[PDB]
DNA sequence: GCGGCTGTCACCTGCTCATCGTGTTGTTCCCA
DNA sequence: TGGGAACAACACGATGACCTAAGAGGTGACAGCCGC
């Protein structure tokens, strides 16, 4: 839990990591 | 490559490493999968 | 009520019931969540008049359900007792501003008990700001607003089941008890006449092992089903013998890998199907097993008992035995039978009460479950109330309903109906209930039961058809969630007032007349035959005195968005359902106007709506700006109704609101004071009233393309405000804090010279594309300072900005002028999420006039793209010289089947040129003179009811009284038709031309927003491919059918080129670029990067997929 | 580009591939954003995350072009190379498969004629099987 | 038309939409209009 | 019949120098960092590729082995371990064929590396025939 | 040894976010 | 730079002990496993 409940950001959403977010050099 | 692209890509990839069978860049679809100019219309080696 | 504006109907029988509020189902059910006042005085009422009522509100019960809760031990004790509200902090236009949600605070008294001191402690416990609904009906959230839809599901029961073995061609039945909370055990039966269990959808057994792994023993089955073939027949194929063996065996096939004990296997089984808490049979489930499996009152907040599992099987056998009537399982008689999926007593509705109230469930258990974690695990004498509850379970449950489900979506506020039927739609597509393509055919279809309750003729036009439907007129949700629909008592074949409300299981008991069926001065009937809707689905004429009930209305079946549509009756389903979809899209605009020919139905459904500003009480008018309404009451009290002003909807519209009283004026409660957008005087105006001549013209409007005429872009008749918001955000990022400041590095001076001194752009300003609508700047970019370029900088003398400017600018493609500045920050009291310091959002507002582009419509599904922009003087004009406004090909009027268009022009034209049919002996006028229709000023506004609308021959003859213009000149011949000149060679046409007034809407699809383009732009990350969405400057997806379509045209290098240098290929799409601008040839083509990461992907699934060369490794 | 062949990637094979072993569990710090050692996303076996830098920032300069670092162990290179550069993990129990064992019939090995239900305990450790047997010493 | 489960209604719809279907009349013709779009909502996937 | 069907895959590996052994696996490669990225969303969150979770279980679960096998555990706790290695490197190769899918954040299934080839919307029948394209633009449609 | 049937593998389709179990160490901050 | 305090790391292992709900697809092709 406690490894759990910190900065729980890490999504793993590959619907957008691939379609949603482009490239930084287009 | 063309039987993969059509349907059953795990079984397809599956018996064609088991066969260590290569695929020949003759055909459409496997020449587009590649980015190539198909062997059809204006793209033969005759007109190329 | 009376003080609606005038409209002319040409109704010829009375309806004696008026529709309801077409917003009770979600209010009343909303009520009856909070048990708030209205809901008391809407009980004590029902049972005044001895209805059907819920007794108990719904959080109520809700916090009995957790009220009980212990330790291990039980050593100690929590419970919850009653609730109630505090008035919310906020207003509903705070919260809409603000972004915050419309919630009031929720307070409990927690109780807290040591049972072996005999100690109580009572404590009142915060339980959170419960979201309020609107009065609406919407729900305002994080500053938005929102609906939550009521759900189409299958209702708890039991259902008996039959199909067919196919290669057996043997009859099989199958039963199935549906808890509401719990889980099922699917019984199958006749397989080779073997009776077998199904338990939590696990491996099948035989019937006689569950009943053994209970009381029951095998000399009292065979003595109460000493009958019966099959389940003989299974008893002698069980081998297990006795009770123990048959937990241990249950237990076995349920949860392998375990050791079987009887103390498992029994306390799995109780758990699973026989404990109130993990299994819900609740009153709607418990009612409909009672009812057809014949069960006379169990407990009626219970669950399966033995005896339900034993009069399933008693049914089901008897199913098997071809027994059609029996006696139910202690009870009354019964009648055994296979039940539907479709029909309206096996489906129920979850309103938005019922669905608050699961969430709820859900949040309180897990409440529930850390309160017994801090009950075990904390020690007595220091634990009260608040010291073992956390509350946040139940906030984030609420929140993620209202954030995150399906069924809770954003409001539709193109205009008032398509938000109005917004809410009133009974989804399925949704948690709990069915899929897209789960769904077959029989869910997709109308049923008979659908008469009364759901709209047969309103449903999406894509993939949902049939899933997402819409609550009738008259449809009332029952307590169990079921429709009911109102039916007049017919008593001994005379009619009566006495109104009834009948859900589909009752409504298939009885013979339904029809509202329009011929009836004399005396109620008796007056025909021999009446023709009549019987049970299932059966049309059956009777003599009349054996007719038991009569519809209430002849639109009762009709939702209301299609009972907009008048000349109902004269178009196919299909066209129905198109228009009245695609009424809903309409644009509303600046001046709007009732429809000159409409139904009865304007005024109810703006009324009803939440768009129209209504008296709260009788009184005066004092005083009347554009921006609020002041009214003295006759109580002696004053109210300031504020009104709404070019303000930004969900879609991009406007809200604004125009008032309809002057400052004398006497008010009653429920009087419109001002009209919403797409509003004429609290009746509904989506569209405006054109001129048109059914022709073609030189091509323009061929293939349902349209042709109008430029008074309407001139007089801006077609013309509405939209207002688009460019929000943005200044972060504090690691190398220091974003800030909104004016000064943007390195600018020219003209492009911010419209910007405020705080950065942001000044409010009436016009906009263009590359405009900065706010002016910000990053802190610092780690971009250059390396200990190169910082011995350069330090030799400059100058410490050149690191800065990097990312101010906010005007997309490209939009303009308009600046309508509003909202700006939040940190360092005053708004809120603002974790990292953004400033929060600022500009409304730009644009003026858009009807183009060749956009799109038109009626409401008969005749809808078309606008082609041609004629002048005024180029378009057909009548004798005395109007213009027409639109020209309509006539080819699509018969192809498509709508020819009830034709019938509202005639009725257009004959309203706007009245009539004076006063005396003249004649039927039609007969019947237009006794109904009160006979004489009618020009301009006048009519009314045609969807199913007692005009007649043809009325509008025939009085085409022929139409009050002239010059002379007796009446362009419409009674043909329906007129004569027309050619504006643009002035010869008169050959043959007489069918004209007259329709109301045209401009619907929400604009030519702007579609028009998408792009040469180079954001690519994707995986894919070095062009990204898609208009927003991000996509690309066009060219699928494997034009690839195809290229391949057959023989087109090699078009597709070589288009696949990699357009798409996909990192050094060719540089290069192609740089040769274009420089001028050279483009480049020849090279390997994909999809190839790439497709072998890349695929050697990571160990494969050794080498691009081999006949001499060796081919280049990569 | 004459033709593409698949077969068995040996353990070889796949070591050849790799330019380092990924022996952490871990993406990225979470506070800094940057990549960690010897983990998935790491640094020093795939590619330098930013184009002509280095995990440590000793040849942060863009002036080195291939190099290896003497710290942290990147080498100086453009950016791209993390979309190309591949790792391995070295197991310590050898697993089969999913594909071609458990998996269609007729590509479900067959080499070693058994039933999916005894390769099913065989593999998922839930039953033994003898590898060999001395029948000429045994008789 | 067709009425509900694919069968034939036996009293027919004895008016033409220009004289003016009834209520019933009405609800009855529905069926065929919804089961025709879902069938070609489905029959375009299909052939493709 | 079947020593015909077993026939055809004992040919197939005899007549061929790719050797029987690589259907058992010592190594596992992991795809390239960038196929597979993990990005910064906004309010401090990261949307990353399944493969990372699934890879970051192989890892964990061969380190406990690792582990295990250094302190000498007994039969049963290094079987089970074993197992599981198994299970991990299954769902990292194919996640639904045997037993239940890993989930990843909500209740769907996780991605593996095989369902990133196969399916509609797989890497053949979605980027390799099928490709959004540049210098391309639509619009509605009017008759001339 | 050869059947049924019985599963199992293919295809067709689509913005919210709930905590432990204690106690300690070292760095890294925040204030002054 | 002193104390005052927040996160990331660690080391241990508080007399008591079991999930959770969700959950209606359909149609071929076939090879096994179980029954004769
Ligand atoms: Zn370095």
């Amino acid at each position: 839990q406690r490894a759990a409940m910190r900065h729980p950001g890490s999504t793993a959403v590959p619907s957008d990591e691939m379609p949603e977010r482009p490239d930084d050099s287009l | 490559l063309s039987a993969a692209s059509f349907q059953e890509t795990t079984r397809v990839l599956t018996d064609a490493a088991i066969n260590a069978k290569s695929d020949s860049l003759i055909g459409l679809k496997e020449n587009v999968i590649i980015g190539k100019l198909i062997p059809a219309g204006t793209g033969l080696s005759r007109y190329r | 009520a009376s003080t609606a504006p005038l409209r002319i109907s040409f109704a010829k029988i009375k309806e004696p019931l008026e529709v309801p509020n077409l917003l009770a189902l979600q209010t009343e059910s909303f009520d009856w969540l909070l048990g708030n006042d209205a809901w008391k005085a809407r009980v004590e009422s029902a049972l005044e008049s001895g209805q059907d009522v819920p007794t108990k509100s719904g959080l109520e019960e809700i916090f009995e359900e957790i009220s009980p809760i212990e330790d291990f031990s039980g050593s100690m004790s929590l419970t919850f007792r009653d609730h109630r509200f505090e008035p919310p902090k906020n207003s509903i236009d705070e919260c809409k501003d603000r972004d915050f949600t419309y919630a009031a605070p929720l307070f409990v008294t927690a109780e807290f008990t040591n049972n072996e001191t005999g100690e109580i402690k009572s404590q009142t416990v915060f339980m959170g700001d419960f979201p309020l609904m609107t009065n609406k009906g919407t729900f305002v959230i994080n500053g938005t607003e929102r609906v939550v839809v009521s759900q189409l599901v299958r209702s708890p029961g039991v259902y008996f089941d039959s199909s067919i073995d196919k290669t057996s061609d043997k009859d099989i039945f199958s039963a199935k008890i549906i808890p509401s909370r719990g889980a099922w055990l699917e019984m199958e039966i006749d397989k080779r006449d073997m009776v077998g269990v199904r338990i939590d959808r696990k491996r099948k057994q035989s019937v006689t092992v569950l009943l053994k792994a209970l009381g029951w023993t095998t000399e009292q089955i065979l003595e109460e089903f000493g009958e019966y073939e099959s389940m003989r027949a299974t008893l002698e194929k069980d081998h297990t013998q006795g009770q123990d063996d048959a937990l241990l065996d249950i237990y076995r096939k349920l949860r392998p890998g375990e050791p079987p004990t009887r103390e498992a296997a029994q306390t799995l089984l109780e758990n699973l199907y026989f404990n109130p808490k993990r299994y819900d049979l609740a009153k709607v489930g418990r009612y409909k097993v009672n009812k057809k499996l014949g069960a006379d009152e169990p407990l009626d907040a219970g669950v399966l008992t033995t005896d339900d599992v034993i009069a399933t099987i008693k049914y089901l056998v008897k199913l098997h035995a071809g027994e059609t009537e029996t006696v139910g399982e202690s009870g009354r008689e019964i009648v055994v039978e296979t039940d539907d999926i479709d029909h309206f007593g096996n489906r129920r509705i979850r309103n938005v009460g019922e669905l608050i109230q699961n969430q709820v469930r859900t949040g309180l258990a897990r409440m529930e479950r850390v309160v017994r974690e801090r009950m075990t695990t904390q020690d007595v004498e220091a634990i009260t109330p608040q010291t073992l509850i956390n509350i946040r379970p139940v906030v984030a449950s609420i929140k993620e309903f209202f954030g995150t489900s399906q069924l809770s979506q954003f409001m539709d506020q193109n205009n008032p109906l398509s938000g109005l039927t917004h809410k009133r739609r009974l989804n399925a597509l949704g948690p709990g209930g069915l899929s897209r393509e789960r769904a077959g055919f029989e869910v997709r279809d109308v049923h008979p039961s659908h008469y009364g309750r759901m709209c047969p003729i309103e449903t999406p036009e894509g993939p949902n058809i049939g899933l997402i439907g819409s609550l009738a007129s008259y449809g009332r949700i029952n307590p169990f969630g079921f429709i009911e629909t109102p039916y007049r008592k017919v008593v001994e074949g005379q009619v009566t007032d006495d109104v009834d409300y009948l859900t589909a299981d009752e409504e298939d008991r009885f013979v339904i007349a029809q509202a329009n069926a011929a009836l004399g001065d005396d109620m008796r009937f007056a025909e021999a035959r009446v023709l009549v809707r019987r049970r299932g689905g059966e049309v059956d004429y009777v003599p009349g005195d054996d007719v038991d009930y009569m519809d209430v209305s002849p639109r009762q079946m009709v939702s209301v968005a299609t009972a907009m549509i008048p000349f109902l009756e004269h178009d196919d389903a299909n066209r129905a359902l198109m228009g009245a979809n695609m009424m809903r899209q309409a644009v509303p605009l600046i001046k709007s106007e009732s429809p000159l020919v409409g139904t009865g139905m304007e005024y109810r459904s703006a009324a009803d709506a939440g768009d129209v500003v209504k008296a709260e009480k009788a009184g005066v008018v004092q005083e009347v700006s554009a921006d609020y309404i002041t009214t003295t009451n006759d109580d002696g009290t004053y109210i300031t109704y504020r009104l709404a002003k070019f303000s930004r909807s969900n879609q991009g519209t406007s809200v604004n609101q125009k008032v309809i009283v002057a400052e004398g004026d006497r008010i009653i409660e429920g009087q419109v004071l001002a009209d919403g957008p797409a509003t004429e005087n609290g009746e509904m105006a989506l569209g405006k009233n054109l001129l048109v001549a059914f022709m073609p013209w030189e091509g323009h409007n061929y293939e349902d393309a349209i042709i109008l005429s430029q008074r309407l872009v001139q007089d801006d008749v077609l013309s509405s405000i939209h207002i688009e918001e460019h929000e943005v955000d200044a972060r504090d990022t690691k190398l220091g804090p974003e800030e909104i400041t004016r000064d943007i590095p390195n600018v020219s001076e003209e492009v911010l010279a419209d910007l405020d001194e705080r950065g942001i752009i000044r409010i009436g300003a016009e906009v263009v594309a590359g405009d900065i609508l706010v002016g910000k700047v990053t802190p610092k970019g780690e971009t250059e300072l390396t200990p190169e370029e910082r011995l350069l900088r330090a030799i400059f003398g100058e410490k050149a900005r690191e800065v990097r400017d990312t101010s906010l600018k005007v997309p490209h493609g939009e303009i308009g002028k600046v309508i509003g500045v909202r700006v939040f920050d940190r360092e005053e009291g708004d809120e603002l999420p974790p990292g953004v310091n400033q929060l600022v959002r500009v409304y730009v507002a644009q003026k858009r006039k009807i183009t060749d582009g956009d799109k038109l419509a009626g409401r008969h599904g005749n809808k078309g793209v606008i082609s041609k922009i004629n002048p005024i003087e180029d378009m057909p004009f009548l004798e005395d010289g109007t213009p027409v406004d639109i020209i309509l090909n006539p080819l699509a009027v018969p192809s498509r089947m709508n020819p009830g268009q034709v019938l509202e022009i005639h009725l257009g034209w004959l309203a706007s040129r009245g009539w004076d049919v006063s005396g003249l002996a004649e039927e039609w006028a007969q019947r237009l003179q006794v109904i009160g229709a006979d004489k009618v000023e020009p301009g006048t506004n009519v009314a045609t009811p969807v199913f007692d609308g005009a007649r043809e021959d009325e509008l025939a003859g009085l085409l022929q009284h139409t009050i002239p213009n010059r002379d007796g000149e009446r362009m419409v011949l009674p043909s329906g038709k007129a004569r027309l000149f050619d504006g643009r060679s002035g010869e008169p046409f050959p043959e007489p031309i069918s004209v007259g007034y329709m109301y045209i809407l401009k619907l929400h699809h604009l030519v702007d927003d579609k028009l998408h383009a792009r040469s180079t732009g954001p690519y994707s990350m995986i894919t070095q491919q062009p990204l898609g969405g208009k927003a991000q400057f996509g690309g066009q997806r060219f699928g494997e059918m034009e690839v195809w379509a290229l391949e057959a045209y023989g087109a090699a290098y078009a597709l070589q080129e288009l696949l990699t240098i357009k798409s996909d290929d990192v050094t060719g799409r540089v290069k192609v670029y740089e040769a274009i601008v420089k001028g050279e040839n483009i480049p020849e083509p090279g390997i994909p990067e999809s190839f790439k990461v497709l072998i890349k992907e695929m050697q990571s699934l160990c494969l050794n997929v080498e691009v081999l060369s006949s001499d060796g490794m081919s280049i990569e | 580009f004459d033709e593409l062949r698949i077969g068995l990637a040996t353990a070889d094979d796949i070591r050849q591939w790799s330019h380092g072993e990924v022996k952490k569990p871990e993406t990225i710090n979470y506070r800094t954003l940057k990549p960690e050692k010897d983990g998935l996303f790491c640094e020093k076996i795939f590619g330098p995350t930013r184009d002509w830098e280095c995990y440590c920032g000793k040849y942060k300069r863009v002036r080195f072009k291939g190099i290896i670092c003497e710290r942290c162990g990147v080498e100086v290179t453009r950016a791209k190379v993390r979309r190309e550069r591949m790792g391995h993990i070295e197991l310590a129990a050898p697993v089969t498969h999913i594909w071609y064992f458990k998996g269609v019939p007729s590509r479900l090995g067959y080499l070693l004629d058994l039933a999916p239900k005894d390769l099913e305990k065989v593999i998922y450790f839930a039953a033994y099987m003898i590898t060999f047997v001395d029948e000429e010493r045994r008789t | 038309v067709s009425n509900a489960k694919n069968e034939t209604i036996p009293r027919p719809i004895k008016a033409s939409f220009r004289e003016g279907l009834s209520v019933l009349e009405y609800f009855i013709s529905t069926h065929g209009a919804r089961k025709g779009l879902a069938d070609t909502a489905l029959r375009t996937a299909d052939s493709g | 019949t079947r020593a015909l069907k077993r026939l055809k895959v004992v040919s197939a590996f005899l007549q061929t120098s790719n050797s029987p052994k690589g259907m058992v696996l010592d190594c596992v490669p992991v795809i390239p960092p960038d196929l597979r990225p993990m990005v910064q969303l906004d309010g401090g969150r990261f949307a990353t590729s399944d493969l990372n979770d699934l890879y970051r279980r192989v890892i964990n679960r061969n380190n406990r082995l690792k582990r295990l096998l250094d302190l000498g555990a007994p039969e049963i706790i290094v079987n089970n371990e074993k197992r599981m290695l198994q299970e991990a490197v299954d769902a990292l190769f194919d996640n639904g064929r045997r037993g239940r899918p890993v989930t990843g954040p909500g209740n769907r299934p996780l991605k593996s590396l095989s369902d990133m080839l196969k399916g509609k919307q797989g890497r053949f029948r979605q980027n390799l025939l099928g490709k959004r394209v540049d210098y391309s633009a639509r619009s509605v449609i009017v008759v001339g």
